[PDB]
């Protein structure tokens, strides 16, 4: 799929992901949610080749949910991101690699800090204040370099995110049919229904 | 790379230059191309550096275990056979081109090995990108019944021809002499005809020239007591 | 298939002083892993106090230099023996290079001399004619080795003044001819160590108001 | 490479040049292409040096193990072991081999094994890049039941011409004589065979 | 396409008088796009330091692999691994992936705890050891680094002087490479103290 | 664009105290076939220049005709054709170099490597190389093809730099050339035993030697070489 | 390369970077990517250095010939169309050019034409061209208004190049600023990114990601 | 460029053409007019390879304007379309062909009839009640097959055109930034400024 | 194709097989590859039938026009006209031609012109795909100043072997004798030359 964004503010992580699903010359769907809840305080968005994206996301989801039941404990975002990275690093030298890029946004309940991880299909992990995959970063990183300040509120983060989406809607050729925005904080994961 | 091997009266000598290259860049100026398979069996290697090192270590390891198993000093033909069969199996993909030499209870021996696993016998041999320059010298100056002193001279001269005329070869000349009834003498940097001249200027900077943002002590020690 | 291009190796270096300019180049000429010549001149006096070198494919290099020397000759005939200024020479060379835009001279060209105010000048070219005046430029095979050293030791890049810690830069004091020749010699000695196509000899042409002087130095022959 | 094996009254003689080439560079000017797989069963090697050596080494192993169990093998048996290796690995091998041997019962025999892995029993055989230039000469000059001296001259003259015209062939002319008397090695240098 | 120049980056190491220095840039990118300016390429296992350039996923993977192996080494041997021994371990580990290699350019640096002797080493992607007396270079600006080191370097430099030399070697080499820069780190290593310095450099 | 068909191998040469020496074998190869055994690849121009040519023989014959025609053209309306206005090595070379570079620039090269050896009017030694790409260079020793790899190393041991030229006599220089030709016969698979050698001296003039042979070869040690490793018989 | 130009109340702002590369090798940090065609016409350059220099230098000769013949300065439309018609003749041959022809005339007012080696010719208010154009667009679009002061517009152009110089690996070196008005263009200095970045970071409070 | 549409109603011809100009990953312009007036009662829209489109359109424009001055007379749409076709048919066997597709909408003052001609880069001319070039027809022809009637008014034609644009905006992947609509009738050519 | 020309005491004799092939199909089994460019200047043709015919036709035209102006041309002159066509059109031609002629002054002469377009004056010459197999035989059996009967036997035996081994060669052996006496055509059928 196309555009996935992430931004870590003072007390939360905000992920924005496009709703369009295009196969060929037709937009088959305009309300697609390109994300899966891995645990109550950890969310993963994804983009890449058709089929691989969902198959990988759900596979990761199942593994984290299994860990949660076994230990009766939620893994830290750092731990989940490392697990995800290893799966992709394993995958890249397989017969048929997973062609999937992901953002992992989570709130660490131990350290009381929001955390955003950017991982590509090769298994390249980086922790960032803001991140993007595909052609999205070519427009959005310059905006975020200017406006982002680390001590921002969640409302300020959403405004800064609106400014990113507006730029994408202006300058990108593909109609990505808007974005679904989700916030990850101490209280868990929730969806902003109006954006 | 220029590597040579020369037979003489009571043994055999091998030699090599010390240049390693990645494209047109010199990766290592003082590379060690003479490898020890066993105490009195040494070989010079050309081609892919990791391959010549790895294939020598592996066969050298198995030769040592074989020597202990049989209670005998290892033979050059054993190293030759083990090397060629290994290289043949990998169909030339292991880029090791070797000049194998040594002394053993059967006598003194000199062989070459190519990456595809073919072996050759000779009184004088040369391999590598500078083998043509070296072979020109060998073909001009070699004779039967060479002494130890004459063979070392001929071998090092053949390497020098490679050093000066071949861009793939350079720097220093390494030699290893393996004489019958004696310890093999490994002459590391036997010749050093390429020392760099004194620089015109010293580029030692005044302290504080570089701009720094942060400093910190790194904890290398273990977790401490008390 | 026939390949009309080749690579003869070598490396060249131009440095502009306050009232002088130098154009240096090694004397080695190669193909693949063989040496053709240990002394094959590469930097040429082209008249009108201009020195030139076209490094890369030697056949194209010789052709270009030959054509520029020719251009200087006809400039005198057509314009009453007027001296061809370094800026005018540079523009002329652009048209020589771009004239073969779709079958290029495979060379990196550098010229050196004095501008019309008497100050040292170095101009640098890409194969298809793009050019730019510079205080400092290395060209050819070992250009990637030498240029960073020159950014540091000629333009004082990444250098600051002690005590201030990154606040005050090192002042851009001018360099004498004796100081420049030291940097040229060390540049080529360093390049010779790590680049196989560089060595044998170093030939430097120094340009002043008095004329064009030459200096030669031995380099490692391995 | 110019190689040949010729049967005659007293047995069989193998012959070969001594040149090994990497393109136009002569990697070895004194190569021994006549190699022993058993006491009186030898072979001439052409094509890849690595392939033919690896094959010959395997055959020598098989015939050594054959001898320990079943006694001396026939020349036909040796040719069959060569064939099995060349045929079954035809996709990965470049080996043109002539097998020649002497029994007391069968006397001198020659088997040629080209690239495909087929076997051909012949009175005499020629192979290698240089053989092309002497098909005419060898066909016209070969006779059955020649003497030792005649057969040596036939091989010497034949390989001399093959060497003269083929760039991939050269050096010395090596020969190996196989008879009831035993095994004799012969060598002939450029000054001798070029003036023929 | 070329794995060794997708992410970009550089590492350099130098020897001094009773000391060694290892330095790296901080850039991680996707070809033209700069992604991260905090991607450190130098790691350490006990007193042995390892710098790794090349494909970033393999940089991370190998760090995790050598942490794994040096920890097991320490438990069994009851002592920290030395630079000479670690160099062999890196070479062995890389060569076992001979025909499916990690696309990396490792660099080892450290001081032998028993002999006190300074040690540096470099490797190609399949394990070949380059054990230099003076300096080791690696990464997308290796040509540039060779030129800087070969001119600036002199033997037996004091720790505080050595810092200036290696820093100027890295900075000026990085500034002539599009895929290197975005910050830099320099480790100065002595027998029983290690100082880490972040350098101020141009951010383009 | 073409491919070379009938080809000539190495041409080798060097300077000595009073002149220059040049040599080349008499073979015209047709791929791996050693087709033509009587080909002269050293072509004299006047009594002061010898042009040695390797590579495509059909193109060599074309160049041979161009030089023959150059002598004819120089004689036209020239009373000093056999004196002050005679053809110099430098004139002959520059002409060829012009042609070679022009032909490569039309993507239709003369598939050759050429060495022009001679002595100038003022007694100076002339030795310069040019090939199908129009690339030119001069050196105390010059060689083409395999000669570059095997002959130059041997010849450079005699004359390593410019200052070694006055110290090198014609006997020492000729000895080195003849030895180099032997080495090439040992190791070049497209060479022949028969060769031609030319000396251009500032005192004794042009000496052209035909029908030379490689002699004093070492082959006896071949008898002791058996098998490829383990074989004893 | 990152080059931009935008129309506003006080005329036109033109801003460019200074970097030139050959693969990953940084060939130059001091390249002049604004070409002074005449006292009222500017040309930006992106793509092939030689193609751009040669033909925009050539363009100036054609514009000078126009005003000699017509006793009147060439229009921005006519100047841009001379270049676009020229490169169109060479279409398919492999020229690599992306340019903005920026200038002011009485009949047109402040005008910008984007001209490209595929033959594209577009009039417009805002343009960003080069490998780092997307980064420049991000800053420019979010802060652009018609009613900007000369001082604020100049900073926005400077800041937009800085943004691209930071993120785009093939952009950097320094920022050249120009301001085109009724009375011609005005140069506003070379600004080294190595000093400009830290200055902007501190004063603006931006680039909080980077450590300084 | 991307999408160009045409529809011939009772007494006029309506052409709609997208405003977007996309080079690579950026939309450089969102107000581009992809048409040229050939004569007072003849309009030509165009789409194809960059550079070729405008160069061809203006070349045709110049030739028709030349004819108009010479004869003091306006050519019929049929005559102009035939001229255009021949130029493209000539072009397709040239060294470098014009890579341009066009629609020619005109009002014949002699016959008092609107006329729409669709011509591709090969020189393939067809007279149609409604037409399209590129991927546009794959969506719009089915709608027009259903709704179009030959006696529609101009206002009904614009409504039917809005229904086409809405479908394109829903199902096509590329954001073509809306369309410029122009009407060709007995009174000449005019632009609908609000659409 | 197997073609050859041989000088001898009284003049020169040209020889050739008669096979033309499209792959493995014999398109013509009775081809005449010995063709006349002048009264006593003939040529042997190998390679492309179309190319060698077109060349030979052009040469015959040039020598006919030469004769009208300057009298009888030399064999060297004929070879030069062949060369000029083969050399200047080397990229587009596949022609291996042997030129042979008889003057009273120069007697029998043979010039061979291979693919490149080079010229080589020789005592005798062999060419075509089948020549490879008789380099050995011809080198060993050729003598200078042979008689007519000896030269006919030399060519007959040589081409017989070339035919025997080369698939592209076959049919009858055509020969053309060039002497002061005149021009004589000879033919030899399979039953005659195969049993040799
Ligand atoms: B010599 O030139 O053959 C030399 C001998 C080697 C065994 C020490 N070989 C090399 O230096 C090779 C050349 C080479 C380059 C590329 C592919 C294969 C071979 N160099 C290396 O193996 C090498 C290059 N960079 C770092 C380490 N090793
Ligand atoms: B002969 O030319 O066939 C010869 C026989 C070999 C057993 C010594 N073969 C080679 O010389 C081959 C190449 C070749 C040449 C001509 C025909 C077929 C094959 N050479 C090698 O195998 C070789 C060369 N250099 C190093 C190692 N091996
Ligand atoms: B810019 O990146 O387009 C820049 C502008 C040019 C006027 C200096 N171009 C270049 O740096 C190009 C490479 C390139 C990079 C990215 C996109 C397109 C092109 N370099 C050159 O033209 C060049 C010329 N001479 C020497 C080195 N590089
Ligand atoms: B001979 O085999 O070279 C022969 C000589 C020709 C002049 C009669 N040539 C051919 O038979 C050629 C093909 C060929 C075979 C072998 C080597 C080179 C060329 N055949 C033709 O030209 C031909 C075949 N069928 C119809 C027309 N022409
Ligand atoms: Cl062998
Ligand atoms: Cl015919
Ligand atoms: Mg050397
Ligand atoms: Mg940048
Ligand atoms: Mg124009
Ligand atoms: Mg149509
Ligand atoms: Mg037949």
């Amino acid at each position: 799929m196309d555009i996935i964004l992430g931004i870590r503010v003072q007390d939360s992580v905000i992920l924005a992901s496009s709703k369009a699903v295009t196969r060929g010359i037709s937009v088959l769907k305009d309300s697609d949610d390109k994300t899966r809840q891995l645990s109550p305080h950890t969310l993963m968005s994804f983009a890449g080749e058709a089929g691989d994206t969902v198959q990988f996301a759900e596979y990761i989801q199942a593994n984290i949910q299994l860990y949660s039941i076994r230990e009766d404990y939620e893994l830290s975002p750092q731990a989940v991101s490392s697990f995800v990275r290893q799966e992709l690093a394993k995958s890249i030298r397989s017969r048929r690699p997973y062609q999937v890029n992901v953002l992992i946004g989570g709130y660490d309940k131990k350290k009381n800090k929001p955390e955003l991880y950017q991982i590509d299909y090769l298994g390249t992990k980086v922790e960032l204040p803001y991140g993007a995959h595909g052609y999205s970063g070519f427009y959005t990183f310059s905006l975020l370099d200017h406006h982002y300040r680390p001590d921002m509120t969640t409302e300020e983060g959403l405004d800064l995110l609106k400014l990113c989406v507006q730029e994408l809607e202006k300058r990108m050729p593909m109609d990505f049919k808007g974005v679904i925005v989700k916030i990850v904080d101490k209280d868990g994961i929730r969806q902003v229904d109006d954006f | 790379t220029t590597i040579v091997g020369v037979k003489f009266n009571n043994g055999v000598v091998i030699a090599a230059d010390t240049r390693s290259t990645q494209g047109p860049i010199v990766a290592d100026k003082n590379c060690a191309k003479l490898h020890r398979i066993s105490p009195k069996i040494w070989c010079a290697g050309a081609g892919t550096a990791a391959d010549t090192e790895a294939v020598t270590q592996l066969i050298g390891s198995n030769i040592e275990l074989h020597s202990l198993y049989t209670s005998r000093e290892p033979r050059v033909v054993s190293a030759l056979q083990m090397l060629k069969q290994h290289l043949f199996k990998y169909q030339g993909h292991i880029g090791a081109y070797l000049i194998v030499a040594g002394v053993d209870p059967t006598g003194s021996h000199l062989f070459s090995i190519h990456a595809h696993g073919s072996t050759d016998v000779g009184y004088y041999l040369s391999l590598g990108s500078g083998s043509l320059a070296a072979m020109a010298v060998l073909e001009s100056h070699w004779k039967q019944d060479l002494t130890k002193e004459e063979a070392i001279k001929l071998a090092s001269d053949a390497i020098q021809a490679g050093i000066w005329n071949d861009l793939g070869s350079g720097s220093n000349v390494d030699v290893c002499v393996m004489e019958i009834g004696k310890d093999a003498e490994y002459l590391r940097n036997y010749l050093t005809p390429n020392v760099r001249e004194e620089k015109q200027k010293s580029y030692k900077f005044p302290r504080g020239t570089t701009a720094v943002l942060k400093e910190s002590i790194v904890n290398i020690c273990d977790i401490q007591e008390e | 298939q026939f390949n009309p291009y080749g690579d003869n190796g070598g490396t060249i270096l131009g440095i502009a002083g306050e009232d002088f300019a130098v154009l240096a180049g090694d004397t080695r000429n190669i193909t693949d892993y063989s040496i053709n010549s240990r002394y094959e001149p590469k930097v040429f006096d082209c008249g009108d106090n201009i020195v030139m070198s076209a490094n890369g494919f030697a056949a194209d290099g010789d052709a270009l230099v030959k054509r520029f020397k020719n251009s200087v000759k006809w400039y005198h005939f057509d314009h009453n023996d007027k001296k061809l200024s370094i800026n005018s020479a540079a523009r002329n060379i652009q048209h020589l290079l771009y004239g073969k835009r779709f079958f290029p001279y495979y060379v990196h060209t550098i010229i050196a001399g004095l501008d019309e105010d008497g100050k040292g000048a170095v101009y640098s070219f890409d194969p298809v004619g793009s050019y730019e005046r510079e205080q400092c430029r290395a060209g050819g095979a070992a250009a990637s080795l030498i240029m960073p050293f020159l950014d540091n030791q000629v333009n004082f890049k990444n250098q600051y003044e002690p005590g201030t810690n990154g606040k005050v830069k090192k002042p851009l004091k001018y360099l004498s001819v004796e100081e420049v020749i030291k940097l040229v010699r060390d540049s080529f000695t360093s390049a010779t160590e790590r680049h196989i196509q560089v060595g044998d000899g170093l030939e430097i042409l120094i340009v002043t108001k008095d004329g064009v002087r030459k200096e030669f130095y031995e380099l490692k022959r391995d | 490479t110019s190689i040949m094996a010729v049967t005659f009254k007293d047995g069989v003689i193998l012959g070969a040049d001594s040149r090994t080439t990497t393109g136009a560079y002569i990697a070895n000017r004194v190569t021994d292409k006549l190699t022993r797989v058993h006491d009186k069963i030898w072979c001439c090697r052409s094509g890849s040096a690595a392939d033919t050596q690896a094959i010959a080494d395997i055959v020598q192993y098989h015939l050594e193990l054959y001898t320990s169990q079943y006694g001396t093998p026939s020349t036909e048996t040796a040719a069959s072991v060569f064939k099995e290796l060349c045929y079954e690995n035809k996709d990965n091998l470049t080996a043109g081999i002539i097998v020649a041997g002497y029994d007391d019962k069968n006397k001198g025999e020659v088997y040629t094994i080209p690239l495909g892995g087929s076997v051909h029993k012949l009175p005499y055989a020629i192979a290698g890049s240089g053989s092309t230039f002497i098909y005419g000469y060898c066909d016209k000059n070969f006779r059955e039941n020649m003497s030792k001296e005649e057969t040596v001259d036939f091989i010497k003259h034949s390989l001399s011409q093959a060497i003269k015209w083929d760039g991939s062939s050269g050096g010395v002319i090596r020969m190996v004589v196989l008879t009831a008397a035993g095994v004799e090695r012969l060598i002939f240098y450029p000054d001798e065979y070029e003036q023929l | 396409s070329d794995p060794s120049s997708i992410n970009g980056g550089i590492v350099v190491a130098m020897t001094g008088k009773d000391c060694v220095a290892i330095a790296c840039d901080l850039r991680l990118g996707s070809q033209s796009l700069g992604v991260s300016n905090k991607f450190e390429k130098i790691f350490h296992y006990g007193h042995v330091f390892l710098g790794i350039t090349g494909l970033a996923t393999d940089v991370t993977t190998l760090n995790e692999m050598f942490r794994y192996k040096t920890n097991l080494y320490k438990l069994k041997e009851e002592r920290a691994i030395e630079p000479e021994t670690f160099t062999q371990l890196v070479s062995s580990s890389l060569y076992e992936r001979r025909f499916g290699p990690y696309f990396v350019g490792p660099v080892v640096a450290g001081i032998n705890s028993k002999s006190g002797k300074p040690f540096i080493a470099g490797f190609d992607l399949i394990g070949c050891i380059d054990e230099a007396k003076d300096f080791i270079v690696s990464g997308t600006a290796s040509d540039q680094l060779f030129g800087m080191c070969e001119s600036l370097y002199e033997p037996n430099l004091e720790p505080e002087d050595l810092f200036e030399t290696i820093s100027q070697a890295l900075l000026n080499a990085a500034d002539r490479d599009a895929l290197s820069g975005w910050g830099a780190v320099v480790y100065i290593i002595k027998k029983d103290e290690v100082v880490k310095r972040y350098l101020k450099m141009r951010q383009d | 664009t073409q491919q070379p068909i009938v080809t000539g191998t190495s041409v080798i040469s060097m300077k000595y105290d009073n002149g220059v020496i040049i040599a080349a074998d008499n073979l015209g190869s047709y791929g791996s076939l050693l087709r033509f055994n009587g080909v002269e690849r050293l072509i004299p121009v006047g009594d002061n220049t010898v042009v040695g040519i390797s590579g495509d023989i059909s193109d060599m014959q074309h160049i041979e005709r161009l030089l023959k025609d150059l002598v004819t053209e120089n004689a036209y309306d020239n009373p000093l054709a056999d004196a002050e206005e005679a053809l110099e090595p430098s004139y002959i070379f520059e002409y060829l170099a012009t042609v070679m570079y022009q032909r490569r620039s039309k993507m239709n090269p003369l598939w050759n490597a050429i060495i022009v050896a001679g002595v100038q009017s003022n007694g100076d030694q002339f030795l310069r190389y040019v090939n199908l790409l129009g690339v030119t260079y001069s050196s105390p020793t010059l060689a083409t093809g395999f000669g570059a790899h095997m002959a130059n190393p041997l010849l450079r041991k005699v004359v390593d730099r410019e200052s070694d030229i006055p110290k090198t006599t014609v006997q020492v220089a000729e000895e080195a050339i003849v030895n180099a030709m032997r080495v090439l016969y040992y190791r070049d698979a497209r060479s022949s035993r028969n060769f031609s050698l030319a000396i251009i001296d500032k005192n004794t003039g042009l000496t052209f030697k035909k029908n030379l042979q490689v002699e004093n070869m070492k082959w006896d040690f071949a008898k002791d070489i058996k098998g490829y490793g383990t074989q004893k018989i | 390369t990152t080059t931009l130009a935008f129309r506003f109340q006080g005329g036109i702002i033109v801003a460019v970077d200074s970097r030139a590369t050959a693969g990953n090798w940084v060939a130059s940090q001091t390249v002049k990517k604004v070409i002074e065609i005449n006292p009222f016409l500017l040309g930006t350059i992106a793509g092939g250095a030689a193609d751009c220099q040669f033909w925009e230098t050539w363009l100036g000769s054609q514009c000078r010939l126009h005003e000699l013949r017509e006793k009147e300065r060439i229009s921005v439309a006519a100047a841009s169309k001379i270049l676009s018609n020229l490169v169109y003749q060479y279409k398919g041959a492999g020229l690599s050019m992306g340019t903005m022809i920026c200038g002011y005339t009485r009949k047109e007012g402040p005008t910008i034409y984007y001209v490209d080696s595929d033959g594209t010719r577009l009039k417009g208010d805002i343009f960003c061209v080069g490998s780092g154009q997307t980064f420049a667009y991000g800053v420019l679009d979010s802060n652009y208004k018609w009613d900007l002061s000369v001082e604020d517009a100049l900073y926005l152009g400077k800041r937009s190049i800085l943004a691209a110089a930071h993120r785009d690996a093939y952009s950097g070196g320094s920022v050249n600023l120009y301001h085109v008005t009724e009375d011609g263009w005005i140069y506003h200095g070379n600004h080294d990114v190595g000093e400009l970045f830290w200055k902007v970071k501190e004063e603006e409070g931006s680039f909080n990601n980077v450590i300084g």
